RNA sequence: UUACGGCGGUCCAUAGCGGCAGGGAAACGCCCGGUCCCAUCCCGAACCCGGAAGCUAAGCCUGCCAGCGCCGAUGAUACUACCCUUCCGGGUGGAAAAGUAGGACACCGCCGAACA
RNA sequence: GCGGCAGGACGAAAAGACCCCGGGACCUUCACUACAACUUGGUAUUGGUGCUCGAGGGCCUCUAACCUCGGACCGUAAUCCGGUUCAGGGACAGUGCCUGGUGGGUAGUUUAACUGGGGCGGUUGCCUCCUAAAAUGUAACGGAGGCGCCCAAAGGUUCCCUCAACCUGGACGGCAAUCAGGUGUUGAGUGUAAGUGCACAAGGGAGCUUGACUGCGAGACGGACAUGUCGAGCAGGGACGAAAGUCGGGACUAGUGAUCCGGCACCUCUGAGUGGAAGGGGUGUCGCUCAACGGAUAAAAGGUACCCCGGGGAUAACAGGCUGAUCUUCCCCAAGAGUCCAUAUCGACGGGAUGGUUUGGCACCUCGAUGUCGGCUCGUCGCAUCCUGGGGCUGGAGCAGGUCCCAAGGGUUGGGCUGUUCGCCCAUUAAAGCGGCACGCGAGCUGGGUUUAGAACGUCGUGAGACAGUUCGGUCUCU
RNA sequence: AGACGAUGUAUACGGACUGACGCCUGCCCGGUGCUGGAAGGUUAAGAGGACCCGUUAACUGUGAAGCGGAGAAUUUAAGCCCCAGUAAACGGCGGUGGUAACUAUAACCAUCCUAAGGUAGCGAAAUUCCUUGUCGGGUAAGUUCCGACCUG
RNA sequence: GGGUGAAAGGCCAAUCAAACUCCGUGAUAGCUGGUUCUCCCCGAAAUGCAUUUAGGUGCAGCGUCGCAUGUUUCUUGCCGGAGGUAGAGCUACUGGAUGGCCACGUCAGCCAAACUCCGAAUGCCGGUAAGUCCAAGAGUGCGGCAGUGGGACGGCGGGGGAUAAGCUCCGUGCGUCGAGAGGGAAACAGCCCAGAUCGCCGGCUAAGGCCCCUAAGCGUGUGCUAAGUGGAAAAGGAUGUGCAGUCGUGAUUGUGCGCCGAUAAUGUAGCGGGGCUCAAGCACACCGCCGAAGCCGCGGCAGCCAAUUG
RNA sequence: AUGGCGUGCCUUUUGAAGAAUGAGCCUGCGAGUCAGGGACAUGUCGCGAGGUUAACCCGGGUGGGGUAGCCGCAGCGAAAGCGAGUCUGAAUAGGGCGUAUCCACACAAGAGUGUGUGGUGUAGUGGUGUGUUCUGGACCCGAAGCGGAGUGAUCUACCCAU
RNA sequence: UAUAUAGGCGUCUGGGGGGAACGCGGGGAAGUGAAACAUCUCAGUACCCGUAGGAAGAGAAAACAAAAUGUGAUUCCGUGA
């Protein structure tokens, strides 16, 4: 006799998916993160999720900017 | 209540959308864009 | 080249916020007015335009200050992967946070300014 | 080997009847869906005049259809059945077809799952945090909260702006209205939970607008699958902006429902001889607390102690097993009360263990059977000793006690009431001890209790029926 | 069809409950039934068929005649709605808050509620959970028994 | 689905909440049982998701066979990454919270799954250099046939319970059993050691052992223990005793063993028995040997691979 | 004589010597089958851009005919349709599904390699073996019960005549 | 009761029952499958009733087909599938 509680959500998987130095093809998503943890930088744009993607190909970086953590391709 | 109003031409229903009976009333015209290939006006 | 004015870069304060004294050559400034382009939920305050009377008193700039804030080892310890241990405990690698020694009143990059 | 006794071989007998699971069967009703039966009208059988309400209905009368289980007569030397004929009724009844209603009187069925056994309770899909152990993912009837929307701006775009709190000075006006001016770097604010973010604003203002578009989409995320999720970029034709540019709803993630079959508009796609149409098909979109939310049907509740079959120790009741919260016997520390004096005797608050004897937790053995409380018969062991026996201390004069240590040899009565165990009482006694052994002992016994079928009472139920509520009756197998 | 009922006829026959005899059998017509009444409301078939739609002689896209698809209004009957009767029909029968001249109790009275609030009689009962109620009798000792009380 | 019934669901040919017999019919059962010859090679799962579903089943996961691809797989060292747990910290926020000084403020000492200025180790993702390489009998894609979808206990990190349970539900390139015999633990699926092709009256070892049962030490050296402690247990109580500290005796602190507290029911019965202190006990040293189906030796079979032999 | 070591078999289970199930014993019988131009994989054999016949007729037979048909050979699309293309679309815009495949050359340069000229030139189908599968009782045994047509009152319930 | 019937009387011919399967006509289940269950399936099957004949039914277009196009009663088999 009790229990109000006892329900949760689907977890959808929301996680870095490429790290480091990786190869990533031109519309190859990164980072999906709700709320923008990750910002930005010169070849990724960020979607009306907050998910960001890759503009152009290349290897992605993590660096940071203003104090600010930002993701960004830089061209082989 | 939120009813389902189609938008109409005034030549030639492409669309549907959310309007209210209440907030807006004397329901609504717009404008929107296949038929004639323009932006006609078109009213609920 | 010298206390000049812009526009930047740093896994953005060792760059900050204060304190005390200096700066005005061109320039940045406040300033001087509201006709002209353009403005205020009201006001030429601001946003604009038109000028150069009066000054560095402020911004901006350059000094010297550990005053707050920041940065921060080395060495220990907590924790820990793996191993060995009959409870307890230790072995070979990783290794903080905290506090301490001290750092620090930033450091660079190409475009002008008047003097070369 | 023979005679005996029955403690065990979880003895033999009966694929447990209890319990749950899924198949059946009868029963019940304001479950569902039919049907019988009963009644209602229309219309055939079914006709003739009359009088009227009418925008074909209501009725009158008549006899000829049709009826009589009214009589007589004949076939016929019989209360059947025909035929004839008087007397009645009469286009009504009955009967066919069509059709509304009533309808457990019958018939076929349905009546969910999870679950520390089942029932009652709670829950069922989606979003958010923690459990979750620094990628992702992750259980429980673990711990907290939300959602089934709202907004024509709370969307788009171009500009500009910085909050809350706090101190100081002001008519009404105060620790809260507005007014200035200071300190103030994020506390405030974000349509909506929480988290992640956001002061460069995604927060606060204003001007114009409708991209809350149409045809598309390289490439990845995520997944059993079905879903779902992001998307640069190209074109058409637009919004804002001087431009570069951004715009395919909203800071983000909840606000939704697959298929099937229908509804509407649109399109020259087809059109069963041909030319048209009907119907089909496409593009766009509408109808599901299908909420038990991957939806078994368009359409569904209960009882069974009258039960039946198939299974299970995968799962309960009895006993064993572990555990020991609760019970039980000791113990640590003494605040104290005992005239004074903690420890003659009691000992609060708090702490630590023993025992497995109570109520429990768990589900490990047995459901192709481990058969049942109390009593009788027969016992056997332990000591935490009721009596007898031996000791220390005493707030022990003596008698009689108290308290603690030692000790298991023997002994521990008969009746009253209750099925009782326990308990209250009675008269005694040196004393009327406490426990274990399937709460010892039914192949040793009884059958009063519990727990089958009968039946009445109170209660709950529309009802079948139900109740660790009472009541009376109720097969005890084996060489 | 016919049969029993019955070779009976309301002092008879069928059904429902109750159960010799004695004294009795209170209040409720809201619900659900059953009985009657029908003035209106709603409605099925069958009649009726305006207005539409398909086709084509005629008119060059415009439409009447034939044929046939869709079929609205207007018409009714019983039922249900509605108004009464009926409880020896199925059933149903209340709440709290105050008050007496010592205490206690509440004749009484206030206020809600319903269709109406349980009358007579009985009561710890085949009915009473707490329960071995309390009190008397019976017994050396009575969880049963008998007689009372009423907190049914 | 009818009869009869002074009514119990009674009785209707020993059977009745719907008789019996034959035929539909070899009814159906997500249920229980049974399925018969041999050797060889390989070898699972007891999880996720969905379910009028939970003891059934569909697809994925894990097995096998055949065809592709030919090291990609796994391992270790480097390197480039994101993280918010352990720990810690809090005038760094959000709560809870102790004592001073004057509610606040200041001065200290704190606490936290749903607090974070901070912040590991491990694991994870990629790139790279070698290793393994007559082998893992790998990895990935496609197909034929599967079974499984009741797991259990141990180690470590948790939830629920009382931080109870041989409890229950989770995580872990965690183990074993399931499906693993052998040796050790007296006996003893899950513990330690170790993976059984077959034969041998051959050696060397593992865990664990060496007085006798019982194969091998009454082994050696320096100490401790008098309680059969060893061979069960607490909060506590106490001039038992050995060493190392600290102001011939008293206090004091550490530390090795030991004493009491200690107490359930058939029979010693809490060393596996005997027996052990003349240590067969305990602690650290030190030589040996015993001990497995492990390893080696000699010999015989078979499978895959590359040159009958390896 | 004696010594060491050693807890039945099967089923079903997390786990069985189990005190869980099943069998007293022996001999004989008793469970994966067969039909179909069936379906998909896969051997093997005939013929190959083709392969093969079904009813049926002539035969002493298993051997001759028999081209109707089915499969391959062109697709894409809702369809009309057009066809190495085609469909959605305003589109020499992309994308979907096809053009057997593997080669060189050309261009493009690129966002993961595309488009073309040129060569090469595909492999199905009908028997039969095995695996599994569809429809049939489909590996074998076992309910309580459901429906149809009959059989029962010599037992028992009740009534009728005597 | 009379035109006559109903009946009565005398006479000739036929029918009545049985059978294994096949035939045609009419009535017509359920278990089962849908992993429940009503539509649907099982199935026009089991079973029952009538009535045959060596065979029986059907049968001589109020039929198909789609025009540059025709075939020519019915039944049965293969294929369309
Ligand atoms: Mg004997
Ligand atoms: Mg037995
Ligand atoms: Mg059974
Ligand atoms: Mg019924
Ligand atoms: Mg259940
Ligand atoms: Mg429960
Ligand atoms: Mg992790
Ligand atoms: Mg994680
Ligand atoms: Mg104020
Ligand atoms: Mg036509
Ligand atoms: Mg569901
Ligand atoms: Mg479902
Ligand atoms: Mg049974
Ligand atoms: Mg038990
Ligand atoms: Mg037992
Ligand atoms: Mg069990
Ligand atoms: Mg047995
Ligand atoms: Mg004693
Ligand atoms: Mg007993
Ligand atoms: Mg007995
Ligand atoms: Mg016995
Ligand atoms: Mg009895
Ligand atoms: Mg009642
Ligand atoms: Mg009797
Ligand atoms: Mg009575
Ligand atoms: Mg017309
Ligand atoms: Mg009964
Ligand atoms: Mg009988
Ligand atoms: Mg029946
Ligand atoms: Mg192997
Ligand atoms: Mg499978
Ligand atoms: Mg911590
Ligand atoms: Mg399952
Ligand atoms: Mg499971
Ligand atoms: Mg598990
Ligand atoms: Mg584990
Ligand atoms: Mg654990
Ligand atoms: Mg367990
Ligand atoms: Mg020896
Ligand atoms: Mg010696
Ligand atoms: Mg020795
Ligand atoms: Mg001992
Ligand atoms: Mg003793
Ligand atoms: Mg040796
Ligand atoms: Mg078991
Ligand atoms: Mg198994
Ligand atoms: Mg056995
Ligand atoms: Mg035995
Ligand atoms: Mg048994
Ligand atoms: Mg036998
Ligand atoms: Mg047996
Ligand atoms: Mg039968
Ligand atoms: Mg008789
Ligand atoms: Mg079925
Ligand atoms: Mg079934």
């Amino acid at each position: 006799s009790s229990s109000r509680n006892g329900r949760d959500s689907a977890a959808q998987r929301l996680g870095v998916k490429r790290f480091g130095g990786q190869v990533v093809k031109a519309g190859e998503i990164l980072v999906r993160q709700r709320g923008t943890h990750f910002h930005p930088g010169v070849n990724v744009g960020r979607g009306g999720d907050d998910t960001l993607f890759a503009l152009a190909p290349g290897a992605v970086e993590f660096g940071a900017k203003r104090g600010r953590k930002t993701v960004n391709i830089v061209p082989v | 209540i939120r009813p389902i109003v189609k938008l109409r031409s005034t030549a030639g229903y492409t669309y549907v959308t959310r309007k209210n009976r209440r907030n807006d009333p004397d329901r609504i015209v717009l404008r929107k864009y296949p038929v004639l290939r323009r932006h006609v006006e078109f009213r609920e």
